[PDB]
């Protein structure tokens, strides 16, 4: 059963979520407008998208339990390095299996494979990034293993430059034995099958991912008119 | 390098 402590930890990562996550989409006006009828006419308005999503990966961060505790130095090595992967990660809740899409809340903000490629990416990223979503939407997680699970995607101590790992993973720890707890104890069978085991794959998938899109990103983002079309955010957190 | 807009987010 989950202990008073998990349950609080639980709590935390839910309001955390909830503060950053607006499933009402509607700040998406304020973005560059999209563009679709130009190899990378959508960049701009997903290049906001992405800053925005940054922002919000940050302001969810910075409510893990011990994550602001962590020295500064490590807290930016930690998001520099998950924020592609909790950016996948959360987007997962406006994909719809339906048609393959992210549906953020009207046909304008409505992006399938095509929009993904006309902002620079090949398939060498999108079919997997695809086959991730529908992968991970087949969990059917709790929102409660969903805000778990980017939270230990985030202090994740094997990142590149972590300099105090024990301390990472400490906190880790914590999380990962509150989402086995409450896949135990809350997720009803049959669903609790091999649920961690599988979210831990999703994990690992993740890093395949985040490999296949820095790539492309140096690539797309060492041309400097297509930097010129990034944020200011997206060019420190994702490199330049 | 530094990352003032990062730093700031996380205060
Ligand atoms: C050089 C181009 C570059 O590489 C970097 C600019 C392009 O990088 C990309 C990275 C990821 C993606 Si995407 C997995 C198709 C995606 C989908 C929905 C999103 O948002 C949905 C909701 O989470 C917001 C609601 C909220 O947070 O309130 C966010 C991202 C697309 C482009």
């Amino acid at each position: 059963k989950l202990s008073e402590e998990q349950q609080h930890i639980i709590a935390i990562l839910l309001d955390a979520h909830h503060k950053t996550y607006d499933p009402t989409y509607a700040d998406f006006r304020d973005f560059r407008p999209p563009v679709r009828m130009s190899p990378l006419s959508m960049l701009p308005h997903l290049a906001d998208l992405v800053s925005y999503s940054i922002q919000k990966v940050i302001g969810f961060a910075k409510m893990i339990p011990g994550f602001r505790d962590l020295t500064s130095d490590d807290q930016i090595v930690l998001l520099k390095s998950s924020a592609i992967e909790v950016i996948m990660l959360r987007s997962n809740q406006s994909f719809t299996m339906d048609d393959m899409s992210w549906d953020c809340g009207s046909q304008d903000y409505k992006y399938d494979v095509t929009d993904v490629s006309k902002a620079g990416h090949t398939l060498e990223l999108i079919e997997p990034l695809i086959k991730f979503q529908v992968g991970l939407k087949k969990l059917n997680l709790h929102e409660e293993e969903h805000v778990l699970l980017m939270a230990i995607c985030i202090v994740s101590p094997d990142r590149p430059g972590v300099q105090d790992a024990k301390l990472v993973e400490a906190i880790q720890d914590r999380l990962s034995n509150t989402l086995q707890t409450y896949i135990r104890c809350r997720h009803p069978p049959p669903g609790s099958h091999q649920l961690y085991a599988k979210m831990i794959q999703k994990l690992a998938d993740l890093r395949s991912l985040n490999e296949e899109h820095s790539k492309q990103y140096r690539s797309l983002s060492f041309q400097p008119e297509n930097s010129m079309k990034l944020t200011p955010l997206v060019l420190e957190v994702f490199g330049n | 390098k530094n990352h003032p807009m990062l730093m700031n987010l996380l205060k």
